[PDB]
């Protein structure tokens, strides 16, 4: 069984029930050493939603694999028994435990001042995100009018929650305002004149209406390295949300420059250093001359 | 951009990551100033154009599959897209006898170059009874 109830913010209220057997392989003919692997993921506000995360390890094999809910150090360390029989003769087990920490993440932004079509480049160091060891770990942005995440990297799934929103791990924001595209049912206000907001963006030849549609995604740099980075670049206009207590968003009706408004990122780690919620950001300014 | 794909053999698994390269142009001079009548290179390095690693490529203008071409451009010359994007219909049938394509020649007088055009059409069979209509779109530079 895996899961979490309420919250999940309380620690007595996060469970992960599981036994994995390791079936090592000797090492030579006639060497008496047999050789085995574990591994471990470290569960997020993401893969915690779907069920193929818990359905991906393998419990029994020569390389077993099982998932951590939180920070296990101590008396909750990890550990493998044997049971054994002496040269004695009496039957005494021999064990041994390995801490399973998690991460406090960093987001940075690579550039303290920005200018109108200049790249700009995210890059999250979180130990944590990493979750397979052969394969790179990608984390894409979310086009759906129906939920809460939109426009924001994380899960289409999702749920609301004391801490915020469990489907959203990082968004992109111009004057403390999610960068979001004039789409849905909601973006019906045509401002001044009697032109809607996204048709007024299309005029000025604007392609890059918000982050989903950049093509923006977070990739993990190599297969293990726990450091992920994405690349967009500066709009010369976008649509302000006028509510964002509304699903779908409400847009405004006439289109705003970027320049002289502050640009910042904003990550939520899932698990700090002692296994708790915390959101973390970065900010930086768009000129011109 | 940026999504992937997973292929394993020896239960080693190894992604295939989607993305893209900044090109660089540069015309290299063979001494200090280029003058008439010398070839010097032209240079460009693109990641995006080698769609074959086992294989080398050319920019050929014909191949639709070759998505960008350089181009250099004097003065104001009248390319295909001069009015705008332009509007194009493909069709089937046959020249009529006062066509200039069937009456028409090139021996630089106005009874030759100079006529008016005239045909007949058979798109009754075509899909939908219509001439073949197509989507236009026009290169920034190359002008195709």
């Amino acid at each position: 069984s895996f899961g979490f109830t309420d919250d999940g913010v309380q620690s007595s209220e996060r469970f992960a029930n599981q036994i994995i057997r390791i079936e090592a392989e000797e090492t030579g003919d006639n060497t008496s050493t047999f050789e085995g692997s574990l591994e471990y993921v470290m569960v997020n506000q993401i893969n915690i939603q779907d069920a193929g995360t818990f359905s991906g390890i393998t419990p029994i094999a020569d390389d077993p694999s099982f998932i951590v809910i939180e920070d296990l150090t101590d008396e909750d360390a990890p550990r493998v028994n044997y049971n054994d029989l002496g040269a004695d003769g009496v039957t005494t087990p021999v064990s041994d435990q390995e801490e399973a920490p998690s991460h406090s993440g960093v987001v940075s932004l690579n550039a303290d001042s920005y200018k109108i079509a200049d790249t700009v480049v995210i890059t999250v160091e979180d130990l944590d995100l990493n979750v397979d060891s052969d394969l790179i770990d990608i984390f894409t942005v979310v086009s759906d009018n129906s939920k809460a995440t939109d426009d924001a990297v994380g899960s289409a799934t999702t749920q609301s929650l004391s801490f915020g929103e469990l489907g959203r791990l990082l968004d992109v924001t111009f004057d403390d305002v999610i960068w979001s595209t004039p789409d849905g049912a909601n973006n019906t206000a045509t401002g001044n004149d009697s032109d809607t907001c996204s048709t007024e963006l299309s005029n000025a030849g604007i392609t890059d209406t918000g982050l989903g549609a950049t093509g923006f995604t977070l990739v993990e740099t190599g297969a293990a390295t726990g450091v992920f980075v994405g690349d967009f670049q500066i709009p010369s206009f976008w649509c302000r949300v006028s509510d964002t207590t509304t699903t779908p968003y409400t847009y405004a009706g006439d289109e705003e420059t970027t320049t002289g408004l502050d640009i910042e990122v904003n990550y939520v780690d899932f698990r700090d250093a002692s296994g708790e919620i915390v959101e973390v950001g970065d900010s930086a300014g768009v000129r011109a001359n | 951009r940026g999504t992937s794909a997973s292929l394993d053999y020896n239960e080693t698994p190894q992604t295939i990551l989607v993305g893209f390269s900044f090109a660089s142009i540069d015309i290299q001079p063979v001494t200090d100033e280029w003058t008439s009548g010398q070839e010097i290179p032209v240079v460009i390095v693109d990641a995006d154009q080698n769609k074959n690693s086992r294989a080398d490529e050319d920019l050929d203008l014909n191949n639709p599959d070759v998505t960008l071409i350089p181009a250099l451009r004097t003065g104001d010359p009248f390319t295909i897209d001069e009015g705008g994007t332009p509007s194009l219909i493909f069709t089937n049938g046959t020249n009529g006898d006062d066509s200039i394509f069937d009456t028409g020649a090139i021996n630089n007088t106005s009874a030759g170059q100079v006529g008016n055009f005239t045909l007949n059409i058979n798109v009754t069979r075509f899909s939908s009874a219509t001439n073949i209509t197509s989507t236009e779109s026009i290169d920034t530079f190359s002008k195709r």
